[PDB]
This record gives C-alpha cells, structure tokens and sequence, in this order.
C-alpha cells in the first residue's frame, strides 16, 4: 500500500494500493468499495478509529476526492478486472468475476478464502492504512527491519518439506503426461509405471 | 471580490528572532501579487500577529494560492543559503 | 523456605542439558518433517483427475485418482546380487552409500463414467542420524560399540555418497 | 465416569439440586465462587412452546443503515416506537444477481399503537379485524449467514410474575446495508415493491393450526400430540 | 489534449490485428477508436482516471 | 510450531467478540486480538484475558512455545504460534500483589532437590519444571513487555578488586 | 471536523450561494444541503502539538518495564506514580516528563 | 429533498395467521442474544432417562470420550416432574442468577457462568413466514451477551483445558513399515510384463 | 525500565579489564568491537578501488 507525493509536491497525497495480477496501481477507495462498502463515512469508519483526528482525515481527503468518481460496487470490480493483466477481450460479466475471484482469493490469503467472508478483509485493510498514516504523520517510528523478534529459522524441517513438494508437483506432472500419453492405447495401467 | 478569506497567524517569537517588519512582508506579497490580492496586516501591538487576504468555485483556487504563498514567499536573505554560524578565527599577523 | 544459590542454578542447567541436549533443535524438525510434513504435502493435492467425452453414444468418462496413506521403513541397502539388509551408518561411511529410506504411498484408481491400488514407491528419503527414524536411536551403548559408532557423537547430520 | 450410570446418577444429581427461586435464604446460601457476593434473584430457564413452529432470524443493520443515524427517517417514524415494533420486511429477488429487502411501517402513532397492544394481548379466540395499512420507507441490501448447529443462538425473554425465563432458537443472521439505486433502472423499480400494504388480523384456520402443532410435537408431546 | 496511441487490439469488423489506435481527449472528456484498415469510428465518453483499456471495453460492451 | 484452533477455542470462551460484531465508534478503548499475525476479534478487559492464556501457557493446557504479548501502548493482544521463533527460558518472579511471596522466586529447594533425586515425592526433569509454572520460555518478541533481573541476587535491594553494579536508582521501586 | 451527509453517508463539501450569500455544506450525490454553523472552512498547523500528550491509555500502570516516582498528584495527592516521556518521535520533540496517577490516572507535569 | 419514488398506491389485501403466545414480556419488549458457547449445548427435548442411558456412546478417543462427557453433563435440560398434588409440572436444571452487582450469571447444576452484556443497536428479531416470503418483527436485542467460565477451579475449565491441552498432543500419520525386498522389483516386473505383452500384441497386429 | 538516560544503561563501562565487567557492559562492548569488525571489512574494498583508479 504505496503513498504517493512528496511532502508540499505532487499536489494530493493519494494512497495507492498494489494487487496481485493488476498491472497498475489501485487507489485505496475503489478497492474498499469493491469488497462491498460504498459509503465514504464508513470507509473512514473502517480506517480511523478516533474522530477527533482531524490529520489524518485531512491525509485521506486526497484519496477520497480521487476516489468520488466511482460510487458503485459493480463499477469498483469492473475497474478492477479491466487492468487485471487477463487475456484481452474478455466480456464485462467475465471481467467482473474474474475481479471477484482475484479478491476473494490471492487477497491477504492467510485471513480467509471462502466467499462473503470479506469484512474481515476490509477491516485488515483499514488496519493497514491506519498504520500507514500512524508511521506517516510521525507519530511512530518505522519499523525495526533488524529485530531479532521479527525473524524467523528455517531448520531441516521446513527446508525439506520446500524441496519435497517441490519435487512431489515434478512427479505428479510426470504422472499426469503418462496417463495421456497412455490412455491412446487404452490400455488397465498397473500405475506402478507411472511413478519415477 | 469574493466572499472567501485567508488569514494566516504567524509567530511572534520566531518573527522578531528573524528581526522582520510586518510592513516588510506586506510589501513582498503586494510585490509578488500586484493588486490581484487585497492585503491587511495587524499591527505590532496585536496580542497575535496576524495577516489577512483577500482575492479579488475558488475554495481550490484559494487552497492553491495559500500552498504557494507558503512555499516560495522569500523575504530576504540568499537562496541556497540554508542556515549561517558564526565562526571565531585565530589568524597570525 | 531456604534461598538459591548459583549451584541450584547450575543444577539446573544440568537438567536443561540432560533433556535436550545440544542438537535438540535439528532433530525435533526432522522428526516433525518425517512424521507429518510428507503426509500433508501428499494430501495437499490429492486428486489427479483426467476427463475425456468420448464421441466414437455420448459417454462422458472422469479418469481420477486418490493419494493415501504414506508408509515409511528403516533405511535399506540393495547389493548387485539381489540381496537386501539393513543399513548401519558406519557402512554407508566406509562404502560410500547413501543412508535413506524408502517411501511408500497409496494410490487409488477410480473409472467414473456418466451417460448424458496399493503401496507404490515415490523415492528415498534421507535420514538424520540418531533421530527417531535412524537405526542408532534404540542401540544401546553396548550395541553402539559394536557398531563402531562413537557414543560421543550427537547426530543431526546426514550421509550422503 | 465413562459409566453410562454415572453419567445419568449425575443427571439426576443436578437436576435435584434445583434452588428455589421463592425461596430467599437458600438464594441467599448460594455464594460466588470468585467474587464472593450473595445472590440477590432468580428465575427459572425454560424453553417456548408456542414459539418453536415460527422460524426466528435475527436482524440486524451494518454501518449507515442505523435507523439512529438516519435522523429524517428516525424523525419520521417518531424519536421504543410502535412503529419500528410492528414493521414488515418483505424480500423480492428478481434474479440471483439482483435482491434487495422491502420495509413497511406505520407512519400514525395511534394505529400502530392500537395493532401493537392487539398483537400483545392474544390469549384468547377473538382477533378484531385490525384493517392496518403499512407504508413503504426505504430498500436495503442483504446477506444471510446459516448457523450449522440448530440453537447456535437464542435470545431470552423474562417473565418477572413467573420467576421464569423463555429462550428462543436464532436459525441464521440477516444484515443490511444501505442500497443506492441506480437511475436506469427506477422503471424496473416501480414495477416491483408497492406503495402501501393493507394487514387484515383473522383467525388461524383450522388445519393451519394443526399443522403448527404437530410441527410443535417435536418438543412437546404431553399436551400437543394428536389424537 | 488529444491523445494518439498505437494499440495491438482486434478489430470485430475485419479481424485484421493491430490496426487499432486509440485517440483519447481529456479536455472533451472523449475517446475515440478508429481503425486503420476499416475506418470505423466508435466514440465513448472518458472520466479522469481512463486509460486506452478502458475505452476498449466500452467498445466490446457496445459490440455486444 | 503448533495449531492455533485451541488458542481461538480459548480466547472465544473468554469473552472475546468477533469483527462482525464489532463498531469503532463503540469500542474506542477495545483491545485489538490478534492470532498468527490475523485480526480475529476485540476484547474490553484484556489484563483478565491475558492472566488467564499465561497461567494456562504455565500449566501445560497451551504448549510452552506459545507467544502471548499484550502492547498496552498500541491496545493490541498478539499470539503467536508459528515456526521458527527463537526462544530461550527465564525464571519466573513471583508478581502477584495480592499473595505473600510477591517479588521473589517461583522456584524453591524443594524444586532442587527433587531434580537432583529424579522424581517427585509422590521422572522429574526439565519438563517438570517448566509445566510446573517456575519457568517459562520467552521469544525476542515478547522480551519487549517484560522486566528481567539479572541474578536472583537483584530481587533483594568500596573493594579495589571486585567489579561494580548498576545502582539503578531511576526509579524508585522495581516490580 | 467535517459533517457526513445524513442520508446517504457522503461527506459534505462546502457551497456558497451567490444569491443568498451563505455558508452551506452540500452533498455532491445528491439534492441534500445543510446550513454551515461556522465559518472555519479549512485550518492548518504548520508546528503542531497534537499526539503529544494524545498517545495516553488507561491501563498504563499496569506496565511493568515504566520507572515508579515519588511525585506528589495534583488531584488525589496519592505518593506513587509512572511517568515517561513524549510519545511523538520527531527530531524537534522535547524531552519533557508526563506523569501518570495510579489513582485517578490522569496525565500532569512538573513546571 | 428526496421526492418518494413509489407513488402507484397499488396495495395487496393479504391476511396473516397469528397463534396466541404462552408468554408475554412486561414493560419492555427487550431480549438478549447470547452466543452458545462449546461446553454449553442446548435440550430442548424432555429428559428420557433410558434412552439417554441406552445411547451413551463410548470411543477410544480419551479427549473425544471427555468432550462428549462434559458436555452431556453440562446440557441444559428439562423433564417433566409429578406434582404431589397429581398434576404434571415443567422442571428444569438451569437457572439464571443476579449478584448485587446487578450481573448476571446462567447456572447449570453446581456450574456457574458468568455473563459479559454489551449493548447493540438497531439489532432486532423477527419471525420468518417463508408460505408468505416476508418477517414480521418480534421484538428488539439490546444487548449481546457471552457466556464465561467463572473461575480456573470450576470442573468445566479443568475438563476444558486437558482436552485441548490432550487433543494436540496426539500427532502421528505415517505408519512404519517393514520392506523385504528391493522397492524396484514392482517397476522392473511390470516393465518386462508390458514389453512381453507389447511384442505379442505387435506379433498379433502384424499378422492380423 | 524505559525511558532511562543514565551512563549505565546506554553503554558507558565503569569497570576496567582487571575488574571485569558486567554481562549488560560486555553485551555493549561486544557490539562495539562488532562495529571495529564490520568497518574495517566494509572500506577495503572501496580503498582497494581508489588505489586501482589512482594508479591507472
Ligand atoms: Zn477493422
Ligand atoms: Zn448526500
Ligand atoms: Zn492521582
């Protein structure tokens, strides 16, 4: 979730949020409006959490009058399947559930992947923009790339397990191009063939 | 004219720090802005320094005009020169 | 109650080493690895399927097939003759072997059709000494002896060539 | 206590050491584990019987949806009020794509009292023909969550007279959010809700009735199972 | 200002590839499509944050 | 590492709340919970929550290698149970105000010496002493939230030869 | 602080009425226009104070890595206290002491 | 000013059926939600001693077993009890309990729990006519209210925690096994299987 | 504790090698001489560099 302008330049302070499989950046407003909350005061209800605040509403005002264009969900997907780096030509109805798909899944996985699941999503995202602006408005500082509590050790385990099912994939591919191949004779394999 | 105005709150401290005259900012930004904006400035005594404007849909156009009287309003001194110290040195004659 | 000295610390220590050891860590994750890292990777995807609507009488034939159970074995040499027995480390070390261990997994075929299978070997897996999978971790220090494996060696490495 | 009569000589242990609610100094006996503070009241925890045939869900409006927020339709419908008491939901779905949920209520103060204290007052077998006309308010749109357990939810009413306490199943959850509708589509629009509903209060018919109570035989045989 | 890019769209009409060019005016609020081979003109209203895609799906929904 | 489902099983029947139940406005003074690094729900009296996961993570029912830190500067309540987290084991000070041993620690010399026997007085190892609540194991993560005496000698309040201690005379008490 | 649009959740952007000569905020997605209280449109602070003394919690002296004085409270006149410095982590920032009761828990000063 | 949209005036005599309640809630038409907790399950059939005793289902599962045990033991239930008088009575073994306080706690038998209220608005219930395809409206949830355990000593925290600390204890899915022989002897033989049926099926073709 | 600005806690040793020092005190020499180590075999090759294009 990048924060575009320099301080006294670039006229607004947008906050743009990055997608996976979207070839352009996304503004934080159409994204939150695609999973499902159109209104601007909840928006903010989401991202900010005390009212009196009034820098941080100031910071995200640029991203709202930025983000006034688009007012519908429907219109909000649409946006998002046009730049989804999909084959060209796809249909309007096919583009909207190809957006459907890249935000329910691929979208902050380890929260959830099944469908009408997204207000958690949504709440992660205010989450995450609420710490952008905490880190940008000076209140904290950036975080500690260096500490030792934010690492983590691989041992054979988890290394293995990486080479495994790396290898594992390798050898179900094997399996599968055998089975084509095999079933133009059509032929009752023994299947203690198949496996290398 | 128009109904908008912009007034700013400068301060004191730091003002007479600088050993700056009000008078002398008002005849910078009337030198920059000719007449298109109309200038009033508190006096000395004023319990808060303050200096307003006038301009004669502009909210924006106002937002714009206040961003860059902020930025680029040079009263005096050399550009580039950030900050000057002064220096004792000890010279053989 | 009576206060604690720095030898109550020590002893402490003592019991710390005593449980763990000091390659605890190598070992627990092997051990965690060969226990249920291999079964959830298999179970990860753990159905290949292939369709085909035959039209040569439409018959629309699903072809899948099912990955079960994963079975392990303590590591096993293979001579030239035919022969096999069980490997010990030190001759992996003299002869140049590899110290692993088969791996056995289910597969089961199934034939859909709509109108409108037992333990194969996927390879070997090498084993980390003295973990729960190797053949020195029950040996005895007798055994161990007889085995010419040093009683001083901790383990948590492996032999490969 | 795997045993089958252990676990029931248990059953029958907690079911006789019932306090009696009447009965102040064993309420009185009776001591906070952690808090250490007497019992002050009791009341009894029962189940509804005439409830169990209806299926409840509970209601609820997310975000902007608030009838607090909205002033002009809280000030409309009066500043609890009889009205948001005695409302009517109507869901429409034209396809799969496109739903939404229609809202009814009583804009007099008077005929929503008097439908009010009629719906609150049915003991007996004379209904009066309470001809209630219901105007629409707005549109909002709608999710539905299922629970997978029967009583994942209940909400329990009080009954101060009776010293007992009556609980209801929640079968699933329904949330509402505020609907902008789109200016291409306001014919369409028209031809769906309606401006008024007319509600005429008779009495159930027979096998009606009877199907509502077999439908209760399920919890309670004694005095509902026919004969 | 008016906008001239080369793009590597499909015509409907001729089905000849990459002879689509988009001409886009942010000052008009128009984008228009034309292509080099059958000359075809297809115009659709543009908003601040269009891109030449986005004029290209209109053209596809308007095709269908 | 180990499965975090018995870690929501607990927090749930605590008395946590799940997002969808949950109104900014509401809760201005709410405890953010987070498991796994997932924003799973709110809490209103976090010390209650966290008392009880620790003296749980002390008694065995969570596994040693569990996470719990409570920022009370930023309101969150972060659990972690994934692999790879370094950790190393602490004595555990006695810092209940409310019982008599307060400032002093967990670990006695009946401990001792049943360690130095082998078993208790009706196997007695490392394990023992861990499930036992008079040590605990503490990551880099939450080493942030706690306060460490260096020698047991520290919890009690002019040689040429020997080396000198921090006075530590900043505050006036230590906890 | 800027209003909401009460019947569609909006924010409510300023409008001034060349014929009447008003203040009003008006929503943009809609006919909704309510009369502005104040004159205040738009205030900025280029030095500013706010998350100073703002960063404050009510379950702060349960923390127990916070030094302990001796500070006697304004309110209460209590004889134990934590304090801490500012929470604002600027390079301008002051090092100024915020001491906090264990009593009526509210955030005083020394001078 | 938001003209209405709906002017037709077009309306629908429809007529609903509505059964007389056994209850009637005084003074506020108030309800509490509560969520079910795990330990928590909910009877609402009479209690039947020789059924529940005929149906008590025993697993190798200790932590399953234990589950099972505590939450049978801890259900809410309710059987019916013979008066003295010769009449028949509702009897139940839950009860709700008010400190002084003024919180509120559900008791089971010995068990007490105690109940966190948080206050809800615009959360109402209402009653589904799925014959008609509209709810009608019962009455208002003011407070959303979980369920607790009061202290660490209570039998159904202690139950609670070694079946949790006891369920992920158990974790072991691969199961030895003892090879005999060389694993390629399957491959190798199936190899020589299919090139021998592969020749004669090439003899076969070639001389059919 | 936090918030603490006295020589101890931000690295000043008062003891001398014959004294010995404190753990707290040989944590932040350890990280001092870690700095001496790290600077060293990070400017000879920039060094290295200079010295080449000098030359030539
Ligand atoms: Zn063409
Ligand atoms: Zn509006
Ligand atoms: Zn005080």
């Amino acid at each position: 979730i990048k924060l575009y302008g320099r301080e006294d330049k670039g006229t607004g302070r947008t906050i743009k949020a990055t997608l996976p499989y979207v070839k352009q950046d996304i503004p934080i407003v159409i994204v939150f409006r695609a999973l499902g909350v159109v209104p601007d005061g909840e928006i903010l209800q989401h991202i900010c959490y005390d009212e009196n605040d009034w820098q941080m509403l100031e910071m995200l005002k640029p991203c709202i009058e930025e983000g006034f264009v688009i007012q519908d969900k429907e219109v909000a997907l649409d946006f998002i399947g046009r730049r989804g780096s999909a084959a060209l030509g796809i249909r309007r109805e096919k583009r909207i559930q190809y957006a459907k798909d890249i935000l329910q899944k691929e979208l902050l996985p380890h929260i959830t992947q099944e469908e009408g699941f997204e207000t958690r999503k949504t709440f992660f995202l205010g989450y995450m923009v609420n710490r952008l602006l905490l880190c940008a408005l000076e209140r904290k500082d950036q975080d500690d790339r260096d500490h030792f509590g934010k690492k983590r050790l691989d041992l054979a385990g988890p290394l293995l397990a990486n080479l495994f099912r790396i290898l594992f994939r390798k050898l179900t591919r094997e399996i599968y191009r055998y089975m084509q191949r095999c079933i133009e004779t059509d032929r009752d394999f023994n299947l203690n063939l198949a496996v290398k | 004219q128009s109904p908008w105005l912009l007034r700013l709150e400068l301060d004191r401290a730091r003002m007479l720090d600088k050993q700056l005259t009000m008078n002398q900012v008002a005849d910078k930004i009337s030198e920059v802005f000719s007449d298109d904006l109309f200038v009033m400035w508190s006096e000395d005594n004023a319990d808060k320094l303050i200096i307003r404007c006038r301009v004669i849909e502009e909210d924006q156009m106002l937002k714009r005009i206040e961003a860059h009287m902020l930025d680029l309003i040079a009263l005096r001194g050399i550009p580039g020169i950030s900050k000057v110290y002064m220096v004792k040195h000890k010279v053989s004659v | 109650d009576d206060t604690i000295t720095t030898e109550d610390c020590w002893t402490v220590i003592s019991a710390f080493f005593e449980e763990k050891g000091l390659v605890s860590q190598q070992l627990d994750s092997f051990d965690e690895f060969m226990e249920t890292s291999i079964q959830d990777l298999v179970w990860e995807e753990p159905r290949l399927i292939l369709d085909q609507p035959a039209q040569h009488d439409n018959i629309n034939k699903r072809y899948e097939i099912r990955f079960g159970k994963i079975y392990l074995s303590r590591p096993t040499m293979t001579e030239a003759d035919g022969t096999t027995h069980a490997m010990f480390p030190q001759e992996a070390r003299l002869r140049n072997l590899t110290y692993s261990s088969p791996v056995y997994l289910d597969m089961e075929k199934s034939m859909f059709t709509s109108i409108d299978g037992n333990k194969v070997h996927i390879g070997k897996v090498p084993i980390m000494l003295r973990s729960k999978f190797c053949s020195l971790r029950t040996l005895d220090e007798v055994d161990l002896y007889k085995m010419k494996e040093c009683p001083y060696d901790m383990g948590g490495y492996f032999v490969i060539n | 206590d795997t045993n089958p009569r252990s676990q029931l000589h248990s059953v029958e242990r907690t079911f006789d050491e019932v306090i009696d609610p009447r009965n102040k100094n064993r309420l009185q006996s009776l001591i906070h584990p952690r808090k250490k503070i007497k019992a002050v009241k009791a009341w009894h925890f029962f189940p509804d019987t005439s409830t169990f045939d209806q299926v409840f869900h509970s209601l609820k409006f997310v975000g902007s949806a608030s009838l607090s927020k909205d002033r002009p339709l809280n000030e409309q419908l009066g500043q609890v009020n009889a009205s948001i008491l005695t409302s009517l939901f109507k869901p429409i779905e034209i396809n799969p794509h496109n739903k939404w949920i229609s809202l009814y209520a009583v804009t007099d103060k008077l005929s929503a009292e008097s439908f009010r204290k009629s719906f609150n007052s049915i003991k007996d077998d004379n209904i009066v023909n309470r001809h209630v006309i219901y105007d629409h308010i707005k549109d909002f749109d709608q999710m539905f969550r299922g629970h997978k357990k029967l009583f994942e939810d209940f909400a329990i009413s009080f009954d101060d007279i009776s010293d007992r306490a009556f609980f209801v199943p929640i079968v699933g959850r329904l949330e509402l959010k505020k609907k902008r509708i789109v200016p291409g589509l306001v014919d369409m629009v028209n031809r769906t809700n309606y401006a008024h509903i007319r509600m005429d209060l008779r009495n159930p018919s027979t096998q009606e009735t009877a199907i509502r109570d077999s439908r209760r035989e399920q919890y309670d045989p004694v005095n509902y199972s026919s004969i | 200002i008016k906008q001239k890019l080369e793009t590597q769209f499909t015509c409907l009409f001729c089905n000849h590839d990459n002879s689509v060019v988009c001409t886009l005016d942010k000052k008009n609020s128009i984008g228009l499509l034309e292509c080099k081979k059958c000359n075809l003109s297809f115009q659709a209203p543009i908003n601040s944050l269009s891109q030449p895609i986005d004029i290209y799906s209109d053209w596809i929904d308007a095709c269908e | 590492g180990s499965p975090s489902e018995p870690i929501i099983n607990f927090l749930e029947e605590w008395g946590m709340e799940p997002l969808e139940d949950y109104d900014p406005a509401q809760h201005t003074k709410s405890t953010r919970i987070f498991v796994n690094g997932v924003w799973t729900g709110i809490h209103r009296d976090p010390s209650m929550l966290v008392s009880t996961m620790r003296d749980l993570r002390r008694s065995g029912a969570i596994s040693p290698e569990v996470s719990i830190i409570r920022d009370i500067r930023e309101r969150e309540f972060k659990i972690f149970t994934d692999v790879g987290r370094v950790y190393r084991p602490l004595f555990i000070v006695e810092d209940d105000e409310s019982k008599d041993n307060k400032g002093e620690l967990r670990i006695t010399k009946e401990h001792i010496r049943k360690i130095q026997q082998g078993y208790d007085d009706d196997v007695y190892g490392w394990s023992s002493l861990v499930t036992s609540g008079v040590i605990e194991y503490v990551d880099g993560e939450e080493e942030e939230t706690i306060m460490i005496a260096m020698t047991p000698e520290d919890l009690q309040t002019n040689d040429t030869a020997k080396r000198i201690k921090p006075e530590m005379s900043t505050s006036s008490h230590h906890t | 602080s800027f209003r909401f649009c009460l019947e569609c959740n909006n924010m409510l952007y300023p409008k001034e009425d060349k014929e009447n000569q008003r203040l009003l905020y008006s929503c943009r997605n809609c006919d909704y226009t309510e009369l502005a209280e104040d004159p205040k449109v738009y205030r900025h602070e280029l030095i500013t104070n706010i998350g100073e003394t703002a960063g404050i919690v009510d379950d702060i002296g349960q923390d127990p890595t916070l030094p302990r004085s001796d500070k006697e409270c304004p309110e209460c006149h209590s004889r134990d206290c934590v304090f801490f410095q500012s929470q604002q982590r600027r390079k301008d920032t002051n090092m100024t002491l915020f001491y906090v009761c264990l009593n009526c828990k509210k955030t005083f000063r020394d001078e | 000013h938001t003209k209405s949209v709906y002017d037709n005036g077009e309306t629908l005599d429809i007529s609903l059926p509505i059964h007389p309640k056994s209850h009637i809630p005084q003074g506020k038409q108030d309800r509490w939600v509560v969520k079910l907790p795990d330990f928590l399950d909910i009877n609402a059939e009479p209690f039947d001693p020789r059924p529940f005793e005929m149906n008590v289902k025993t697993h190798e599962d200790k932590n399953q077993e234990l589950l099972d045990k505590l939450i049978a033991v801890n259900t809410v239930r309710w059987r019916y009890a013979k008066s003295e008088t010769g009449g028949i009575f509702k009897e139940t073994n839950s009860q709700i309990i008010q400190w002084e306080d003024g919180t509120y706690s559900l008791r089971v038998g010995s068990e007490i729990f105690d109940m966190f209220t948080t206050n809800t608005d615009d959360n109402y219930l209402v009653s589904e006519h799925n014959e008609e395809g509209i709810l009608m409206t019962e009455s208002t949830l003011s407070k959303s209210v979980k369920l607790v355990p009061a202290s660490f000593q209570s039998t159904t925290h202690q139950k609670l925690a070694k079946a949790l600390s006891a369920k992920q204890k158990k974790e072991s899915y691969a199961r030895s096994v003892v090879t005999k022989e060389d694993p390629e002897e399957r491959q190798r033989r199936l190899e020589s299987q299919e090139n021998e049926r592969y020749r004669l099926e090439r003899r076969r073709k070639q001389a059919e | 504790t936090k918030d603490d600005f006295s020589p101890e806690s931000k690295g000043f040793v008062e003891n001398s090698y014959l004294r010995g020092l404190t753990p707290q005190e040989f944590f932040f020499h350890a990280m001092a001489g870690r700095e001496g180590l790290i600077d060293t075999a990070v400017k000879t090759a920039e060094t290295g560099y200079i010295q080449r294009r000098l030359v030539k």
